[PDB]
């Protein structure tokens, strides 16, 4: 009741702090794809 | 409070939606990315001849005719 919901709070806190590491990296990642096939 | 697990709860699932909703963006879009990487990698390569078999030494030796030029006995790959 007040032991179990300070889990539910940082499983969420884990869960954004990858949501932005999917994301972010494919604002890096693209940079790679015109850079890619427009060497060929 | 004893209601803030309660809103809380769609809220985790709700979000998991969107992240596999995003793991498929990844790596479906991932492997784009290969294949020009790939295909760009052995244009580079270099080329590859063509010629006619004339008989077949024992094993693992074969001999060819370059049909403009003349003979070339060789090895042949695992597979083969």
């Amino acid at each position: 009741i007040y032991f179990k919901l300070k889990k539910l709070e940082k499983e969420y806190e884990l869960l954004t702090l990858q949501e932005d590491y999917i994301k972010d990296e494919q604002r890096h990642l693209k940079r790679e794809l015109k850079r890619a096939q427009e060497e060929v | 409070f004893e209601q803030k697990i309660q809103e809380t709860e769609l809220k985790i699932r709700s979000k998991t939606e969107n992240v596999r909703r995003l793991e498929a963006q990844r790596n479906a879009l991932n492997d784009k990315v290969r294949f020009i990487k790939d295909e760009l990698r052995l244009l580079q390569e270099p080329g590859s001849y063509v010629g006619e078999v004339i008989k077949i030494v024992s094993d693992k030796k074969v001999l060819v005719k370059v049909q403009p030029e003349g003979k070339y006995i060789v090895d042949v790959a695992k597979d083969i």
